[PDB]
């Protein structure tokens, strides 16, 4: 997920601009739900995942809001001590405490029902067991017991009319989520919301801790600690799953890092490229980032250094020069299948080879596999989610940064070998691999583009539509599942706010019994593809003037 | 009228709900949701509660088991029971709204039942506040804020210590899975502020 909020100091023809691109994957029917609420203290418009009571993406005509995953470390694993005698118990604070447990029966269509038991300790639900050393692992979430408060905070925040009222609700949202704020007066803000544990001194949040009691969390950190900013000197707020703040620690997932190499820099340079941006230009950042190869900028300098001293006719030097002319922005050929430039395929093959030679070589199996992905891997259906710099690539980047990297290279990923030599050998692999497949005339290489698929199974992998309802989009776009933009105090409009979003395939997933698809079943699918957008209405006047249908219910509770 | 709920859809079918009190407002929300996305929401309900095998069969048993092992329903119901009347009205109204349409669907299925229900061989049932809450809980909390690989992490560190020895192995773990990297691009510039907490990165809990 990405988001950029443009404040008064950088907005052109407006006071504030908010462009949100939450990335959940692509699905049919649409992942989010368009909805306007007017009454009971609410006056909002926008769209939201699975139609939660609270709109994750929308505005109330005075403030607008958005989110991206926080990726803070709000989950720790406790190692519970078990005993062969007294099964179902675990040692905690000197006493054998009884675990919580419940019976569950999985009913099965055309199959046998299965009943099993789920176990829980004071630390969380039990994962796996291990009656050798008699240990079971309990997963401890800092947001435990705050699920519903987070749901209500996401709802109530919609009623806020300024920074203070909004942060009041942000303080109650316990999941690890980045919240973003903008308002009609041009103010903008960001909060890394979430409940975070106050860990014992010496507790490494990356590794398990004993559950015998001495390592129990002291409690939860106060809202004061949550990274937050209001009207930043920079005049903008940009995030693409990157770090909230200097020295803020990331999720403990081995596959996830915040380091020198971060895709968010792609957004930064575009917002900093111009002193001010208009609504259309801020929106255009979607298209640009959608098509931006994320590895070119990171490794091109290393590629250039290594090949600067090679002669004209060296093939490897030819591949780097190819990359040097390229702006990294992928576009489709008229065939709607291949990319006009072979840049990503070159980077993909090269990077894959580097990782194999460096990070993967230094890591004991089978853990080595964790760092072998180049980040381009996909299926014929295309990425299931966003494209990112791979964890192995981020580690490699620190290594080619040399001393300019703040990360001590305890071991040399290049095994004493000249960094140039390894980079060159990987370029040698790349040329051999690619030339053998496409020929030796690079200028006519038509490498396959990634496609995009709105899937009929939801992110769980469970059908939410029939298989034929799956939709295809030729051009993969590294963009939000939906995109919405709120523009406050637009100078060319009669209204103090304008907003747009795109909810593809369409607002409706309904198909009548006779197979007749709803009029709004797919009327946003082409719009999504073309980077188009449709207006979100808020006022009674705009809603009325744009009504297609109406209905009035009379009900008492 | 206190009992009146107005529903106005724009030319993209997007519903706007007009109502006086909370229960009515979210009743209208759930109503239009049940109209637009009934099958999707039914399958999301089953996904977040681990009842998919009930209608899709054996291949989803592992899935169902995993969902239920990942949360504690009684704890969720307890939080719902603690909600103020006002907050409860949100979930109850939302749930009642869906039911109002689901009842109409099951009364005239030959015209109103989403095709998918016929195709997958079952019909929709009524929702309660719990179901609405679990949509959020199962798709945002238990899946989007529930990440950890500590057990693997310890396995990697252990393998690194065996390979490079104790000190060097610890240092390489700090090279592949650092706690912080000061060169990390941040959403908040350093001039604004920095994070005050520093955690231990030597695994002293052992
Ligand atoms: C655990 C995650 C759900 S977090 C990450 C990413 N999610 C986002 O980029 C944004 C987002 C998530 C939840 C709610 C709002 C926004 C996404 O997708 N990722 C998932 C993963 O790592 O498998
Ligand atoms: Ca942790």
């Amino acid at each position: 997920s990405n988001m950029w909020v443009i404040g008064k100091s950088k907005a052109q023809d407006a006071k504030a601009i908010m462009v949100n691109g939450p990335q959940f994957g692509w699905y049919a029917p649409a992942y989010t739900y368009g909805i306007g609420l007017h009454g009971a203290g609410y006056d909002v418009t926008g769209n939201t995942p699975f139609a939660y009571p609270g709109l994750v993406f929308g505005h109330n005509g005075v403030i607008s809001w958005g989110s991206t995953a926080g990726f803070g470390d709000d989950v720790d694993i406790f190692a519970e001590r078990l005993s062969a005698e007294k099964p179902g118990y675990y040692l905690h604070n000197g006493k054998w405490v009884k675990m919580l447990s419940r019976e569950e029966t999985i009913t099965v269509k055309n199959g046998q029902a299965e009943t099993f038991t789920v176990w829980r300790t004071v630390h969380g639900n039990i994962l796996q067991t291990d009656q050798t050393t008699q240990t079971a692992y309990a997963k401890s979430r800092a947001w435990d017991g705050k699920e519903l408060a987070s749901l209500l905070a996401w709802t109530h925040q919609m009623k806020a009319k300024n920074w203070q009222e909004w942060t009041q609700q942000a303080a109650k949202q316990a999941l690890t989520i980045n919240w973003y704020y903008a308002d009609v007066n041009g103010n903008i803000g960001y909060v890394h919301t979430g409940a975070y544990p106050d860990r014992q001194s010496g507790h490494d949040p990356r590794l398990p801790v004993p559950g015998t009691g001495k390592w129990d969390w002291k409690g939860l950190l106060p809202f004061e600690m949550n990274p937050k900013v209001y009207n930043p000197q920079s005049g903008y707020i940009a995030n693409w799953a990157n770090s909230p703040q200097k020295d803020y620690p990331a999720s403990d997932l081995f596959a996830f890092l915040w380091g020198g190499a971060d895709r968010v820099t792609e957004i930064d340079r575009l917002l900093e490229q111009k002193p001010r941006l208009t609504a259309d230009q801020a929106w255009d950042v979607i298209r640009q980032t959608s098509r931006q190869d994320l590895n070119l900028r990171l490794f091109l300098p290393t590629l250039q250094a290594a090949t600067s001293g090679l002669t004209q006719s060296d093939p490897r030097r030819q591949l780097v020069e190819t990359l040097t002319r390229w702006d990294g922005i992928n576009l489709l050929n008229d065939d709607g299948k291949t990319w006009q430039q072979p840049g990503s395929a070159i980077l993909n093959v090269w990077l894959t080879s580097m990782l194999k030679r460096t990070v993967v070589a230094a890591v004991p199996m089978p853990f080595d596999k964790w760092y072998s992905a180049s980040g381009y891997e996909t299926t014929q259906d295309g990425p299931t989610g966003s494209l990112n710099i791979s964890v192995g690539a981020k580690i490699l980047y620190e290594a080619v940064q040399g001393d300019k990297s703040p990360i001590p290279q305890a071991v040399d990923l290049f095994a004493g070998k000249p960094q140039q030599e390894v980079v060159l050998a990987a370029l040698e692999d790349t040329w051999e691999t690619l030339s053998k497949r496409y020929g030796n005339n690079v200028s006519n290489w038509k490498t396959p583009a990634m496609a995009l698929t709105f899937r009929a199974n939801n992110f769980f992998g469970v059908p939410q539509a029939a298989a034929e309802e799956t939709r295809h989009q030729a051009e993969y776009q590294n963009r939000g599942t939906e995109n919405d933009m709120i523009v406050f105090s637009p100078t060319t409009s009669d209204r103090p706010v304008l907003a747009w979003d795109v909810v593809a395939p369409g607002q409706s997933g309904f198909i009548a019994p006779d197979g007749t698809v709803d009029k709004h079943y797919e009327d946003q699918l082409k719009m999504y593809e073309n980077f188009g957008r449709k207006s979100l209405w808020l006022t009674k006047q705009d809603v009325e003037a744009h009504k297609e249908s109406q209905e009035v219910l009379h009900v008492q509770r | 009228s206190s009992s009146e709920i107005k529903i106005v859809r724009d030319e993209y079918g997007m519903p706007h709900i007009y109502a006086n009190d909370t229960w009515h407002l979210f009743y209208g929300y759930g109503y239009v949701v049940a109209q637009d996305r009934l099958f999707q929401m039914e399958m999301a309900r089953r996904s977040t509660q681990g009842t998919v095998a009930e209608v899709l069969g054996k291949d989803f048993v592992k899935f169902d088991k995993d969902i239920r092992r990942n949360y504690w329903p009684d704890a969720i119901r307890a939080q719902i029971a603690a909600l103020s009347p006002e907050d409860m009205s949100i979930l109850q109204g939302y749930a009642d709204g869906m039911n109002a349409w689901i009842d109409k669907v099951n009364t005239n299925p030959e015209t109103l039942l989403p095709k998918q229900f016929n195709t997958f061989g079952f019909t929709p049932k009524r929702w309660e506040p719990f179901d609405v809450a679990m949509i959020f809980v199962g798709t945002m909390a238990n899946r989007f804020s529930d990440s950890t690989s500590e057990i693997d992490n310890l396995a990697l560190l252990t393998a690194l210590k065996d390979k490079y020895g104790v000190s060097q192995g610890m240092a390489v773990f700090n090279q592949l899975k650092w706690l912080v990297n000061p060169s990390a691009p941040t959403t908040i510039a350093v001039q604004e502020s920095n994070y005050p907490l520093k955690f231990n990165q030597q695994n002293s809990q052992t």
